[PDB]
């Protein structure tokens, strides 16, 4: 009982077509210069740089209803530092090490789908498990995930195989985010389509 | 080469 209003509407709807998911998709002008977006945003690869991660966002930031979108992050290709989630225009989207760069700071939240943590200023150690009653060691975040914005609660939560795994942040309300996620492995390639929204 | 992440 703990979706958004309306996200087995929006998730039965008619798909965004191609356009719909370019014109929602990542940024080239908002990302590292270590990434090349590519498809007109529809999914960015990191370049092979050593001891850096790296961010994109999405070029429409969300501050009302219900948003949601498919990110693919094939398994192999997450490395150490894999994090998806949102972040405000202002977070930053390069650091020279490897580390869990969205949900580092004020200006981000994000599901470190390796580890299975959850960050918001936070370096990392001690960070909360999602979804409830899980734990790294004991899951696996498969290639394709749903994340799920809803800005009249002011939640971001996630969705696997059509499930929503229920409210991962709250306390968003009144604020623009941008879909956005942080990565460390060289050539990378992460897909983003967007799946609509309401409301 | 050597590295953890597959850049180099």
């Amino acid at each position: 009982l703990s979706c958004p209003e309306g996200l087995e509407e929006l998730l039965s709807a008619p798909p965004p077509d191609l356009g719909a998911q370019r014109r929602h998709g990542w940024n080239p002008k908002d990302c590292s210069e270590n990434i090349e977006v590519k498809e007109g945003g529809l999914y960015f690869e990191r370049r092979p740089v050593a001891q850096s991660t790296d961010g994109a966002r999405g070029k429409r930031g969300y501050s009302r209803g219900l948003h949601a979108w498919e990110i693919s992050w094939p398994l192999e290709q997450r490395g150490t530092h894999a994090v998806v989630g949102v972040a405000t225009a202002l977070a930053p989207l390069q650091t020279d090490h490897y580390a869990a760069l969205l949900g580092s700071n004020s200006e981000s939240w994000g599901w470190d789908i390796g580890r299975g943590k959850l960050y918001h200023q936070s370096k990392g150690p001690g960070a909360p498990q999602y979804p409830a009653g899980t734990q790294g060691e004991q899951l696996e975040v498969p290639e394709r995930l749903l994340v799920v914005l809803d800005m009249e609660e002011g939640t971001l939560g996630y969705a696997i195989g059509g499930t929503y795994l229920g409210p991962a942040f709250r306390g968003l309300k009144g604020r623009t985010l941008y879909p956005a996620v942080s990565a460390v492995w060289g050539q990378c390639q992460v897909r983003i389509r967007y799946l609509g929204e309401r409301g | 080469r050597g590295d953890i992440n597959n850049n180099v």
